[PDB]
RNA sequence: CAACAUCUUGUCAAACUAUGAAUAAACAAAGAAGAAUUCUCAGUGUUAAAUACACUUCAGGAAUUUAAAU
RNA sequence: GGCGGCACAUCUGUUACAAGAUAACGCAGGUGUCCAAAGAUGAACUCAAUGAGGACAGAAACCUCAUGUAGAAUAUAAGGGUAUAAGUUCAUUUGAUUAUUGAUUCCAGUACAAUCAAUAACUCUGAAAUGAUGGCCUAACGAUCCCUAAGAUUUUUAAUUAG
RNA sequence: AGGUAGAUUACCUGACGUUCCCAUCUGUGUGAACAUAAUGGUACUGAUCAGGCUCUAAGCAUCUUUACUUCCGUGUUCGGAUGGGAACGGGUGUAUCCUACUUGAUAUGAACCUACC
């Protein structure tokens, strides 16, 4: 028990999946299938590791 | 048709002819303005002691 | 003639000590106080909510009841030929734990030591450990003996007057 | 492998300043080119002391904006070019910035009006390190060491390289 | 020149002060009734729950030692 | 004595003598107000000044860096307090509310007034711990009789039906 | 050795320079979304390309400061008490208490819980 109110996590605006996906890496995963998108060289700066390691947004 | 207006000459020898009287014991034991609670588990215990001493009279 | 206001004449009783502004130490609040306590009522000019009278600044008192916040403090009065007895609800922010039972507490436990040993002596039929000698004031001090070998002497006579300037 | 890369001197910030007497209108106009300028709203500021000889402490006054990053570089290239890189050399700060001044905003001429008419505006380069960011950060500030601040030579020297731009001892 | 810095020099404050006496002020030096220890131990409440802790005639009860503490 | 003044209710420093009390028509001053924010809370920032720079711009306008223990500000007189604030800016809000206790300051241990510690409500701010019963503290004020406003639906009953 | 939380709150501060990072910490890269402001400078979030350059921490110096110690000096002042001395003013003797500024010597932190090297 940890005395709080629910208007500063994730959501507080939005809804609960706006939270739950933060909770599960949704900005993250969301950002290479972006950042791919968009270039290559941009996408192996930011994730450099994440894709030698082969972990797939 | 001035006068002198105060002195504290002769007030010290005024107050120790009968010395300052202290307070008894029992003034220190008072317990008015307590804790509620304190004050609450003190007057619940002695309640519980009370009855069953007052019963054990009562079989007798 | 000075005025009849509840702080007056506190240029220097209110006064922070040197170098002693700013917030006070984090031990003043975590302090736990028991009834029955000695404290010592030291008004902190710094939190002028709830600061105690100028009257007692300085007085040792006893710890007569625990509040949520404030500590109850008992000490005693002089009036015009008696005294009567103030109780007080103090925060801990004035208060200080007082240390005038130091000496004595320490001799209960120098007596509770020697006694817990006459209980383990008794029984085991050793010869029991007598209680701490009494306090007394400077006894005249004996006669002895001062050896000649290792002794020195420097003569005192009236110094010759000599002039500062 | 050396530690050099972490003292390579770069521009922090630009502050481009209109400083006029009067509020309201002439204000409203010169804040309005600093929006074409550099492309972001700017801040009006306030007088800090009342004085009847300057007819002039509630009242905006001046009209300032920083501006940070690529985009600082080249409005500091158009800054210079109006002076044509002739710096005197009495215009570097002992702590490392310098600055100049400008008389008429060359701006744009093909939509020019006389309502606008003609703002002076001065530019001031704020000059940094990487690891500045000790004396910013909300969390244990503290204080840059005086071998990594810079100096009046310090900036001279990346003024002069930079831009090639010759300074005057005149 | 002056001025401004900086190091010395002479003399001061009831409405200046770092430091700070002598004299003083208020405590303690054993009264829920003159101590202590061991065993046993209950009602409320604190508490995450308490066998911790707080108050309850140092709740209460029984033994042993004990008249000591300027 | 009169005339002058209020030492008549009152606050600050000093006289005042390192507990408390404490004189003079002693000294230097102050009060009969002001505030929907200048109350409460949360967040951010750091003030005065000096040095070096920038068009007009100069001893005083605005901007930037560095040093900056408060030398600023805090409604007021003086003295205390205050720097991730009690100062400045922004945002929300009305606790500047209702009911009941027990204390402290002048105290005759009377009233008035002020200062607090809790309890029961309903709320404000904050993520939260906490904070909030007016203003950072010491002055900013008022009996009996009279007049004039607000409050006493909680509960207890009577009559008639069914058991 | 380092990092988090601290308690004592300068033996912990300030100035001039110096030493490592092997882990950690920091600085470092980016701006799509939460969120941020005039400025991704702050704060926010995503990351690991490089660096011990500043931080931070450890040490240096006839270093200012600060904290203990002797000395200053039983000097200033002070409680009690004359049919003591002096025209005053002020100042003894007796039995007692005894600061401060200054200078000299030393130090420049001690210490608690949790994780990782």
């Amino acid at each position: 028990y940890v005395p709080h109110s629910a208007t500063r996590f994730a959501g507080a605006g939005e809804n609960e999946e706006a939270l739950r996906s933060r909770i599960l890496g949704g900005h993250v995963a969301a950002y290479m299938k972006y950042l791919s998108g968009e270039d290559a060289d941009l996408y192996k700066k930011q994730f450099g590791r994440f894709i030698a390691a082969g972990i797939a947004p | 048709s001035k006068d002198k207006n105060r002195s504290s000459h002769n007030q010290s020898h005024k107050a120790h002819r009968n010395g300052f009287y202290k307070p008894k014991k029992s003034a220190y034991m008072s317990t008015k303005g307590m804790n509620v609670q304190v004050l609450k588990n003190t007057k619940a215990q002695r309640k519980f002691a009370l009855a069953k001493k007052l019963e054990a009279k009562k079989a007798a | 003639p000075l005025s009849n206001g509840r702080n007056r004449r506190t240029r220097k009783l209110f006064k922070r000590p040197f170098r002693g502004h700013g917030l006070s130490n984090t031990s003043t609040i975590l302090h736990t106080y028991k009834v029955g306590d000695y404290v010592t009522i030291l008004c902190n000019s710094s939190i002028q909510h709830g600061l105690p009278y100028k009257a007692f600044h300085g007085k040792t008192g006893r710890v007569w009841n625990v509040n949520p916040h404030a500590i109850g403090v008992m000490v005693n009065k002089k009036v015009n030929n008696r005294i009567v007895v103030k109780r007080l609800h103090i925060s801990p922010e004035h208060i200080k734990p007082s240390g005038c039972q130091k000496d004595f507490l320490e001799r209960k436990a120098a007596v509770a030591a020697i006694r817990k040993q006459n209980i383990q002596l008794k029984k085991e039929g050793k010869p029991l450990l007598p209680l701490p000698a009494k306090r007394l004031p400077k006894q005249p001090r004996p006669a002895e003996l001062i050896k000649g070998a290792d002794i020195k002497f420097t003569t005192v006579a009236p110094l010759k007057f000599e002039e500062l300037y | 492998c050396k530690s050099d890369v972490m003292r390579k001197i770069k521009i922090d910030k630009l502050v481009l300043n209109i400083s006029v007497g009067e509020s309201g209108d002439r204000l409203t106009r010169a804040a309005k080119v600093l929006e074409t300028l550099t492309g972001q709203t700017p801040v009006l500021s306030e007088a800090r002391y009342t004085v009847r000889a300057f007819s002039i402490r509630n009242d905006q006054i001046a009209c300032h904006v920083t501006v940070r990053g690529a985009k600082a570089a080249e409005i500091l290239e158009k800054g210079l070019k109006v002076k044509e890189f002739e710096l005197k050399a009495n215009n570097f700060s002992a702590t490392g910035n310098f600055g100049f001044g400008i008389e008429e905003h060359i701006d744009l001429g093909l939509k020019y009006d006389p309502q606008v008419g003609i703002y002076g505006m001065d530019f001031f380069v704020v000059l940094a390190r990487p690891g500045f960011r000790v004396s910013r950060r909300k969390r244990m500030q503290d204080k840059i060491g005086r071998d990594h601040l810079l100096t009046k030579e310090d900036a001279i020297n990346w003024f002069k390289e930079t831009y090639e731009g010759i300074v005057l001892n005149k």
